[PDB]
């Protein structure tokens, strides 16, 4: 199957002598893992999933001084941008990092990733032969001159075909039978007061994991793609997903409306109806 | 395993 | 520059009135990341609302989902308060127990 990795890094500056935050987040299937966060007490890298538990402390120690490096890292290139743009000091700025791997369905390596975003806007990225970068704006030319003079590219590429894997392929080892859960949703219909004899039928698809799902009405079972509301899917703060889709239907006949659920988790696609 | 910086922006 | 939050303001629980429950308010596609969120309960802040950690997504958006317990009745009213740097004013999104 289809499988990823990456780490999503990010350095804020703030007003004052304090120094820049730098927070590192890893993925593995898009589910955090690990967390580096240079605020708290005594700044490590953390497990963030069971599975890492399983991890060594010459391994939290590597990756802990790696995160150390990281801050400075982004505390320069901070100081550096704040020159191609021309900006004073005083303000607050933002850069991020995205990097990592996805793994085709060979399980080889598909594509490699490695982007910057500057005040939240595409900064740098390394295109997919791993060797030539495309810079967004005029400041970000500066850092690819200096990053084909430095052969930056190289040094990525043997970290995305190289490490990245790797690893990838041992964390999906240790985690086999978390990533690969499923809760199915749990759902039901509701009915909602009709703005002269027109009522609101709401389904609710609740407790499911992963997050990828389709609600869809139905009149008689034929199929509804116009008028329906739909709610962007949203954490239920345990772990699990929420999201309701509903369509205005004339008081009395509601029976006819249907509410077709599909979501990995289910044996068959889930069919309910108002009461 | 994370990747790191060594050439700054 | 600048980035408007999203607000979705519900329940954990299919709510009851008397019953203990968790308020959610899901604020996304912000930048930059440093905003104020408060929960409120007829007008009042909330002083106990947890926030999951500095998050951000493949558009290069935050994300932050902001909690509190709470006890749904007939008569009290909740709501969240976001305020960002992306708007002149903070905006705040009742809780409808249909939605």
């Amino acid at each position: 199957g289809p499988h990823s990795m990456r780490y999503f890094e990010t350095a804020v500056s703030r007003p004052g002598l304090e120094e820049p935050r730098y927070i590192s987040v890893g993925y593995v299937d898009n589910k955090e893992f690990v967390r580096f966060d240079s605020d708290a007490e005594n700044p490590r890298y953390e497990p963030r999933a069971p599975w890492m538990e399983q991890e060594g402390p010459e391994y939290w120690e590597r990756e802990t001084q790696k995160a150390k490096g990281q801050e400075q890292w982004f505390r320069v290139s901070l100081r550096n941008l704040l020159g191609y743009y021309n900006q004073s000091a005083g303000g607050s700025h933002t850069l991020q990092q995205m990097s990592g791997c996805d793994l085709g369905s060979d399980w080889r390596l598909l594509r490699g990733y490695l982007q910057f975003a500057y005040e939240g806007r595409d900064y740098i990225a390394l295109n997919e032969d791993l060797k030539t970068w495309t810079a967004a704006d005029m400041a970000a030319q500066i850092t690819r001159r200096k990053w084909e003079q430095s052969g930056a590219a190289e040094h990525y590429k043997a970290y995305l075909e190289g490490e990245c894997v790797e690893w990838l392929h041992r964390y999906l080892k240790n985690g086999n039978a978390t990533l690969l859960r499923t809760d199915s949703p749990k759902a039901h219909v509701t009915h909602h007061p009709r703005s002269k004899g027109e009522v609101t039928l709401r389904c609710w698809a609740l407790g499911f994991y992963p997050a990828d799902i389709t609600l869809t009405w139905q009149l008689n079972g034929e199929e509804l793609t116009q008028d329906m509301e739909l709610v962007e899917t949203r954490p239920a703060g345990d772990g699990t997903f929420q999201k309701w889709a509903s369509v205005v239907v004339p008081l009395g006949k509601e029976q006819n409306y249907t509410c077709r659920v599909y979501h990995e988790g289910l044996p068959e696609p889930l069919t309910l109806r108002w009461e | 395993s994370s990747v790191v910086g060594v050439w700054y922006l | 520059i600048q980035k408007t939050p999203q607000i979705q303001v519900y329940s954990r629980h299919p709510p009851e009135n008397g019953k203990p429950n968790i308020l959610n308010c899901y604020v996304t596609q912000f930048h930059p990341p440093h905003i104020e969120i408060q929960m409120l309960k007829n007008g009042k802040k909330i002083p106990k609302v947890e926030m999951s950690d500095m998050s951000f997504s493949k558009d290069w958006s935050f994300y932050i989902l902001a909690h509190t317990e709470f006890t749904p009745t007939e008569t009290d009213t909740y709501a969240c308060r976001v305020k960002h740097d992306s708007m002149a004013e903070p905006k705040t999104v009742y809780w409808d127990r249909d939605m």
